[PDB]
């Protein structure tokens, strides 16, 4: 229908959200597949890519895409992608799903004192 | 710039205009710290004093090495043609 | 090279680089009235804590009393009676419209229409003595409580509620033929201090900073409190994120405002003001004159104050400045341990290098109106 | 008891709504 | 729940055109404008004549401290300082001992007007309703040291203000 | 309230409003400076039984933060809540 | 407990402790405890090398998405060997959720700025520097932003007094305003209120 | 024992930034004198500066005098952009302040305090 306006300041209208979901989820899963399986970042957000990526695929429409992806506009859903994305890559190098680097002081979280 | 001979009386009019070091030890290779009796910011604003004269700034790392006018005027000849 | 202009000192310093007639940076030096306030918190029992907290955001009164006081609340586990909640909504939403007319006509009296300053601050004025009737006081109330409200409404309030509610819309309509269609006033807001969505919950504003960029936002709306459940209006949404959005937004929280006091005045209902648990809340005077756990009380409350068990809140409202936030942290103690404030026109302030860029210095001015920035909550 | 109260039907309708009320000739009067 | 300012597409017939070109060719806005003005210059102003009128107060206002008496002469102030530890300011300084009859009563009630708040917390923190926070708020001072009250200044202030605190008093109480 | 039809007509025109039936001026239409004495109500724990007040301690029912995780399968990936509802336009008035 | 008791919501204590389950098992590099409040505040007390991790996590995970920083805050305890607590607030608009992400440092370890992740840090632990002395590194502008300019010392810090050290006048000899030590005229009078009963014996600590 | 360091590995890149700062704050000193139209001479703050860096010369702490230099760096900050006024580089100068009792004598003669 060729939204006019997504509403939200600086977020312009994306002509072709499908396409550019589908494209930004399987980059989403590619750099997701170089993180060990055992880490919970790849299982749950290969979980939540695989369920927005299955919603992409299974909604023709672009309205009733945002209705079920239940994420606000389509663009920002797109916008939440690339955060996504731009997590993972991240997520690679800080690779924080080793063990916890140091145990804090015996009475660091104690409240009263 | 030109001789080496200007720039060692050079360096040292600069050393006598400075109040704290005594004219008469001041020689080409006294030592600031254990002969004159210098702290360590009057070397520093011994070296500030000399890149006022001679109109070149001198890094850290190679004027914690000037101990001496004779370092001294050798760092300014090294830094020149002389 | 360009010109740096240090605009010397509410009360603000302001250092410009200027490259002409454009800004390119500017640096507001503030601190000028930090006066120390969550320090002196620390000191003070949660009753004696209370007032710091008028003196805050001093056109919004009531509200950071109200955000105060539900902090403390949800620390003491307990909760206001529903005619004290009623209060609180009605007050706030005239605080609401007192905040909103300093706010649109200050900007518009920095800017060069000094007219509807005047003719809004009469309504003002009733309002403050409104705020007289109820509490003693013209402004600092301290009239909203931990527990509640300090004391119930005098007989014939409501009906001069009325009678301001009744034609403050007839106000806001003439303020609004002043400014709203005037080409004067649009030339200096419209292409006036644009923020995106993404920026402006980057940089970390909140309320009509945000409302004015398009996002669908607010705290009585999404994370409500005492009863803005029950009370129905709406929520003003700006397309463009200048100045002149954020104007009709505020304009038009004006209007819903006085739709929510028209619902206050028709939904209050009866009973007590304070919680009926006196370990937390005064009892009456008369019954401290006669009861021996009631003098007790008395006594204990207002020399120690009520201990509040230990832990750390953060409560935020929906302040007309935006998110009016109070991380309070109790050591179990009569006083608190800790009260950051979090105050809107702090982060509001942060982001004005962001929004002054590419403008003029009488853009700034203009932004710095369209920020709603009272230097007390700023500086503490 | 003896409270704050609203009247039993309660208070007026109040208005808050813009009422800027399109006064004026038409752009084609006025030249 | 939520309404859009500011979203309205301009009519583009010619009709709309022409009116939008008279309104920017021939200044319709500013003549409402000017209008506007001209109507409030044709209204009775809300000024009144100050100092022969006042504005409008309530009897729960908070003005100038006042120690208070019983009606028989009896100071109400017993000393037991509740008032200065409520103080949210620290304004209240207060020492006492037992008087030539071993009644409790204050030797000093001094309240800085200067640190004070005027926030009411003594008045209602007051268990014998002795300190109030009376209905004057015309007391300015040409030096600082006029507001230092001690209690001969507040008991002062009390037998001055008593016939209209008492009776605010008695309009104000059962609210309280 | 004092003024002539005259310049009351001619306030109402450069308005373009009805000024009389909405004045900024208050007069007798506001409360009586002078109330009858309030009868204010009591809360709900003012009752002679079944009243205790560890029945009603709130204070007291306020428990330390229950630690989730500390340091001394296939279970589905959460959100801190469900997300949020889109909010409806306003059927009072959209401006649309 | 009806009409004085406040109301627990158990669907938002079992939601954020899911959640909290979720974080703490995502980011077990850095995450220490994992706490939900009684009425139903989330708090990740994580260790201080993961500021910038956990908190573009928690900005830019699908499940997350606290766009919005609320407040930073530092809290100075001085029996810690690690006395300032360090206290982000973030807003989640997508899922309408608040979480607290917790730290600490003591005077001399900087902790890593997060003007990167938020910019509304900027300002915030630029008060963390005046208020308290804990230092961010890699922060764009930090220098003081709310003290006085020449001030001496940190005002938040529990071991500095509440009046300070210093106080201004006008001198009228150098023609000018000058600091001098504080003499207070009254002084600010200490109140020792606690009472010596046991308050809440659900807070009460193991004995020795 | 093992602690995170701030900008210094060790004790020489400290006193590398403190050398820094000094030279710095040394060149600073005459505009400073110049455009706050100060009383003193430019000697009269070099000595200032020079006092100033011989409080802190007990400190063996690389981290501690990490945070001394960030803290000239600030203070020089606010000397060079002209954000302090005269009052708050004056204040350096305990001028309007009575010279302390030093001895044990004199300090008997005015009070209590050690
Ligand atoms: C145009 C030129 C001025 C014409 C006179 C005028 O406008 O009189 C106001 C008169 C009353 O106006 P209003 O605002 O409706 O009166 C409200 C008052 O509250 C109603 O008035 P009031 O109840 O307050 O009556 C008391 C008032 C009575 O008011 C007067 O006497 C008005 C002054 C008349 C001259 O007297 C005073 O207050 C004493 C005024 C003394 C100073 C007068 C200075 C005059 C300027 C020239 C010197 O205006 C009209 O009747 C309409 C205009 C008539 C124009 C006639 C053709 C010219
Ligand atoms: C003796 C009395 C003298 C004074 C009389 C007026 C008194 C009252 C004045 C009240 C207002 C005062 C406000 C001060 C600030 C004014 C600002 C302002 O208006 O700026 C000017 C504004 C500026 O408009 P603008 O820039 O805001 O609007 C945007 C315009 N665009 C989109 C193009 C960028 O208007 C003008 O410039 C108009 C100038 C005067 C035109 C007069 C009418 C000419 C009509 C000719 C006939 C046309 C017929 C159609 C065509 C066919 C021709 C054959
Ligand atoms: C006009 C008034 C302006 C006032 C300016 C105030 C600036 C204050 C800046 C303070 C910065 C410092 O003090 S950092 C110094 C701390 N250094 C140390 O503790 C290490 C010991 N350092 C020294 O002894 C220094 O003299 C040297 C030069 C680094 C080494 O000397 P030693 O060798 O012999
Ligand atoms: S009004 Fe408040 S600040 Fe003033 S003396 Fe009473 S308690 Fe203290
Ligand atoms: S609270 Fe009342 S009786 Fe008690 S010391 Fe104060 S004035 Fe006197």
């Amino acid at each position: 229908l060729l939204k006019k306006t997504t509403g939200l300041v600086g977020l312009a209208v994306c002509e072709t959200p499908h396409e550019r979901l589908k494209i930004l989820y399987t980059k989403i899963l590619d750099v997701l597949g170089h993180i060990p399986k055992n880490a919970a970042y790849r299982k749950y957000t290969e979980q939540i890519t695989n369920e927005k990526l299955s919603i992409v695929k299974a909604e023709p429409d672009v309205k009733k895409l945002e209705e079920q992806l239940q994420g606000g506009q389509i663009e920002e859903v797109i916008l939440q992608a690339e955060n996504e994305l731009s997590l993972a890559r991240k997520m690679i190098q800080w690779k924080p799903w080793e063990p916890l680097v140091e145990e804090p002081p015996a009475s660091q979280w104690k409240w009263p004192i | 710039p030109l001789t080496l001979e200007g720039i060692k009386d050079r360096v040292l009019y600069v050393l006598k205009l400075y109040d704290k070091i005594d004219p008469e030890k001041l020689s080409v290779n006294s030592h600031f710290m254990k002969d004159l009796g210098l702290d360590s910011l009057d070397q520093v604003e011994i070296i500030m004093a000399m890149e006022d004269e001679f109109g070149f700034e001198i890094p850290d790392i190679d004027a914690e090495k000037l101990m001496c006018p004779q370092e001294i005027v050798d760092y300014i000849a090294d830094k020149k043609d002389v | 090279s360009n010109l740096t202009l240090n605009f010397g000192p509410g009360v603000l310093r302001l250092v410009m680089e200027l490259s002409g007639e454009m800004v390119r940076k500017c640096d507001p030096h503030i601190g000028l009235l930090h006066r120390g306030t969550e320090k002196l918190i620390e000191y003070k029992t949660y009753l004696q804590a209370l007032p710091y907290f008028d003196r805050l955001d001093y056109v919004s009164m009531m509200c950071n009393e109200q955000a105060y006081s539900l902090a403390v609340e949800k620390l003491l586990n307990i909760q206001p009676p529903p005619r004290a909640q009623w209060i609180r909504v009605l007050f706030g939403e005239i605080t609401r419209l007192l905040n909103h007319i300093m706010a649109v006509t200050t900007h518009a009296l920095d800017i060069g229409a000094m007219t509807p300053f005047f003719w809004m601050f009469e309504e003002r004025e009733k309002m403050f003595e409104f705020y007289e009737r109820v509490s003693g006081a013209r402004m600092h109330a301290a009239y909203v409580r931990p527990g509640g409200v300090h004391q119930d409404l005098p007989l014939g309030l409501m009906d001069d509620i009325y009678e301001f509610s009744k034609n403050f819309s007839l106000r806001i309509d003439e303020l609004e033929e002043m400014l709203t269609n005037n080409r004067i006033w649009r030339n200096r807001t419209v292409d006036i201090g644009v923020v995106t969505a993404e920026d402006a919950l980057n940089y970390g504003f909140s309320g009509v900073m945000l409302r004015g960029s398009g996002i669908q936002w607010d705290l009585r709306k999404t994370q409500p409190y005492d009863v803005y459940d029950q009370v129905e209006f709406d929520v003003p949404i700006g397309s463009r994120g200048d100045c002149y959005d954020r104007y009709l937004c505020r304009v038009e929280e004006m209007r819903q405002s006085i739709r929510i006091i028209s619902q206050c005045l028709n939904k209050m209902p009866p009973g007590e003001i304070k919680v009926d648990d006196a370990k937390v809340s005064p009892p009456k005077r008369a019954e401290m004159k006669t009861s021996m756990e009631s003098l007790i009380h008395h006594f204990k409350l207002y020399t120690e104050g009520y201990q509040v068990p230990p832990g750390a809140t953060y409560t935020a409202i929906e302040a007309p400045k935006g998110e009016f936030g109070v991380y309070l942290v109790s050591d179990g103690s009569s006083r608190p341990y800790r009260c950051k404030i979090k105050a809107p026109g702090f982060a509001h302030l942060a982001g004005l290098d962001k929004m002054s860029k590419g403008h003029m210095l009488a853009d700034v001015v203009a932004i710095i109106g369209t920020q709603d920035i009272v230097f007390g909550e700023v500086d503490r | 008891v003896k409270q704050d109260m609203p009247p039993v039907g309660g208070y007026g309708p109040i208005d808050y709504k813009r009422n800027l009320p399109r006064r004026g000739l038409s752009g084609y009067s006025m030249f | 729940t939520y309404k859009y300012v500011n979203l309205r597409e301009p009519s583009m017939d010619m009709k709309s055109v022409t009116d939008r070109a008279a309104q920017t060719l021939l200044w319709t806005e500013l003549i409402r404008g000017l209008g506007m003005t001209l109507s409030y210059l044709f209204r009775e102003p809300a000024t009144i004549n100050y100092p022969f009128e006042k504005g409008p107060l309530s009897p729960r206002f908070r003005g100038e401290h006042a120690l208070r008496r019983y009606p028989s002469g009896e100071e109400r102030c017993i000393a037991c300082k509740l008032c200065e530890a409520v103080c949210p300011a620290q304004a209240i300084t207060i020492e006492a001992e037992p008087r030539a009859d071993g009644s409790r009563r204050t030797t000093r009630y001094d309240i800085d007007m200067t640190k004070c708040i005027y926030c009411g917390f003594c008045q209602e923190a007051c268990p014998v309703d002795a300190i109030v926070e009376g209905p004057n708020f015309e007391f300015s001072t040409e030096t600082h040291e006029e507001l230092l009250y001690n209690k001969e200044k507040l008991l002062n202030n009390g037998d001055k203000w008593e016939a209209e605190i008492a009776a605010n008093i008695q309009a104000d109480y059962l609210y309280r | 309230a004092s003024a002539t039809r005259l310049i009351q007509g001619l306030r109402n025109w450069a308005s373009g409003r009805d000024l009389q039936a909405k004045l900024q001026l208050r007069y007798q239409e506001i409360s009586k400076r002078t109330q009858p004495p309030p009868k204010l109500p009591v809360g709900p724990s003012h009752r002679l039984s079944n009243n205790y007040y560890c029945a009603r301690d709130g204070r007291r029912e306020a428990m330390p933060p229950s630690i989730v995780m500390s340091s001394q399968s296939e279970k589905k990936a959460v959100s801190p809540a469900p997300p949020i509802k889109r909010w409806e336009l306003s059927q009072d008035e959209p401006y649309l | 407990t009806r009409p004085t008791v406040r109301p627990r919501n158990d669907v938002a204590h079992k939601q954020l402790s899911a959640f909290g389950e979720y974080v703490a098992e995502i980011l077990p590099k850095y995450v220490q405890q994992v706490q939900v409040s009684c009425f139903s505040e989330l708090e990740i007390c994580i260790h201080p090398d993961g500021v910038i991790p956990v908190l573009t996590f928690l900005r830019d995970h699908s499940n997350a998405q606290f766009k919005s920083l609320a407040d930073l805050t530092a809290v100075d305890i001085p029996t810690r060997q690690n006395r300032f607590e360090i206290v982000y607030n973030l807003l989640s608009l997508r899922f309408n959720s608040r979480i607290r992400v917790k730290t600490y440092t003591d005077e001399l370890t900087p902790v890593e700025s997060s003007v990167s992740v938020y910019k509304a840090a900027n300002w915030y632990e630029r008060e963390i520097w005046d208020m308290f002395g804990v230092f961010f590194a890699n922060h764009p502008d930090l220098r003081r932003i709310l003290t006085d300019y020449g001030f001496e010392g940190h005002p938040f810090r529990k071991d500095f007094p509440l009046s300070g050290y210093v106080e201004l006048r006008y001198d009228d000899e150098v023609k000018r305003v000058v600091a001098e030590p504080v003499e207070l005229a009254q002084e600010f009078r200490k109140f020792d209120l606690n009472s010596p009963w046991e308050a809440f014996p659900a807070y009460r600590q193991p004995p020795e | 024992t093992s602690v995170k360091p701030i900008f210094s590995r060790d004790m020489n890149e400290a006193k590398r930034r403190v050398r820094e700062l000094y030279r710095a704050w040394y060149r600073e000193v005459p505009n400073t004198v110049h455009l706050f139209q100060l009383d003193i001479s430019v000697k009269q703050g070099r000595d200032k500066v020079r006092e100033m860096f011989k409080k802190n010369a007990h400190v063996t702490d690389p981290r501690v005098v990490d945070l001394l230099v960030i803290k000239g760096k600030m203070e020089l900050e606010e000397t060079i952009n002209v954000w302090k006024q005269r009052t708050h580089v004056m204040r350096f100068f305990h001028e309007t302040e009575a010279p302390r009792p030093k001895d044990f004598l004199s300090k008997f003669y005015v009070g209590h305090d050690p």
